[PDB]
């Protein structure tokens, strides 16, 4: 059974981190943005093999007009924002939302909060707290995948690999409804 | 007094550059060096949306205040907005094809012809806008932002392929699109 998953969200969000820990169970520690690449995961859920394809996407606005060339016949969208950016949670109504709901009408969307390791850590709050900023809070988040439609809601950390695996699942049982 | 979505010539009594647009390259000039993940991280985009009508206004605009992650996203948007792109969407073939000519003195030649072609008012933009990105990847050890990451977060708003052309045509070349531009950030000062 074969599925196609893009994640998609802001750059240097942590999409990419998240694809690799997943498939290689390994945390990448290049700093490198990417343009596309495709990956598979093999998983098993509910007594059913699937073929999970893995398509990975620039989150840079620059990236716009190529972007749309992963989107045909999605199964389900990973919409990704980071818990220590905010303004990555902002974008997620005023950019991701509206893309894909053009481009991928009716598909199933997890809205997935990116580096949970974070929230508490305290360079970031008093980073944040400097701008008049603070992590972003699970209800947040929450109420974010209601205003949107989502399929659900998950929180992970590709760095600790809490709630990873999880993502996943939940993906691939959305794909498979 | 609109300033996206026009020719740099259109733009510029005498080749003179928009005052908000020297502004935008100064202050990165200044603050990126510094700035992790500058061109990369995604910046707030309602902060965009606003910036970028007050300055399609002409109205009055305090960047010292302003994110300089917004700052990088809004002069983004500006080379993405400029008809043909600032390398010339017609000379795509030709650039796409720099980095397999023979050895640096050869690509440097090649490039140099290239911007013969391409306004006065591009040039004198180009020079300052890679000479800001030379000025970042100098202090890549500390922002992350080498050569190679920032030509990957800026070559789409420098060239695309002509208008009647697919998003494939784009995708093919787009690899090869930055590695030019990563060699152009690197080697800025012998070819401008
Ligand atoms: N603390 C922490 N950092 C992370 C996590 N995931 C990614 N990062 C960092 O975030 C930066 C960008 O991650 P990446 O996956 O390449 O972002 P992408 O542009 O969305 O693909 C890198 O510095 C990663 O090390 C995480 O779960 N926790
Ligand atoms: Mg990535």
């Amino acid at each position: 059974i074969r599925k196609k998953l893009v994640i998609v969200g802001d750059g240097a969000c942590g999409k990419t981190c998240l694809l690799i820990v997943n498939s290689k169970d390994q945390f990448p520690e290049v700093y490198v943005p990417t343009v596309f690449e495709n990956y598979v995961a093999d998983i098993e859920v509910d007594g059913k093999q699937v073929e999970l394809a893995l398509w990975d996407t620039a989150g840079q606005e620059d990236y716009d007009r190529l972007r749309p060339l992963s989107y045909p016949d999605t199964d389900v969208i990973l919409m990704c924002f980071s818990i220590d950016s905010p303004d990555s949670l902002e974008n997620i109504p005023e950019k991701w939302t509206p893309e894909v709901k053009h481009f991928c009408p009716n598909v199933p969307i997890i809205l997935v909060g990116n580096k949970k390791d974070l929230r508490n850590d305290e360079h970031t709050r008093r980073e944040l707290a400097k701008m008049k900023q603070e992590p972003v809070k699970p209800e947040e988040g929450r109420d974010m995948a209601n205003r949107i439609g989502a399929f659900g809601y998950m929180e992970c950390s590709a760095k600790t690999k809490d709630g990873v695996r999880e993502v996943f699942e939940m993906a691939t049982r959305a794909a498979l409804q | 007094g609109q300033l996206f979505g026009i020719s740099l010539p259109n733009i510029c009594e005498n080749d003179n550059l928009p005052k908000p647009v020297l502004d935008m390259l100064f202050f990165l000039n200044q603050k990126g060096p510094l700035t992790k993940g500058i061109f990369r991280q995604s910046a707030n985009v309602k902060s965009c949306r606003e910036l970028k009508e007050k300055l399609n206004s002409g109205v009055e605009v305090h960047l010292d205040c302003e994110s300089i992650f917004v700052i990088a996203s809004v002069l983004k948007d500006f080379l993405r907005n400029i008809p043909g792109s600032i390398f010339s969407s017609d000379l795509y073939d030709h650039w796409v094809s720099v980095m397999d000519q023979g050895n640096d003195e050869e690509k440097i030649n090649t490039v140099q012809r290239l911007l013969d072609q391409l306004p006065r008012a591009n040039v004198v933009l180009l020079r300052y806008l890679f000479g800001v990105l030379h000025n970042i990847e100098q202090h890549s050890s500390s922002n992350q932002m080498t050569a190679f990451n920032l030509a990957v977060c800026v070559a789409p708003s420098i060239l695309w392929p002509p208008a009647s052309s697919s998003p494939e045509l784009e995708n093919e070349f787009t690899k090869k699109v930055s590695l030019l531009i990563q060699f152009l950030i690197e080697n800025c000062l012998r070819i401008f």
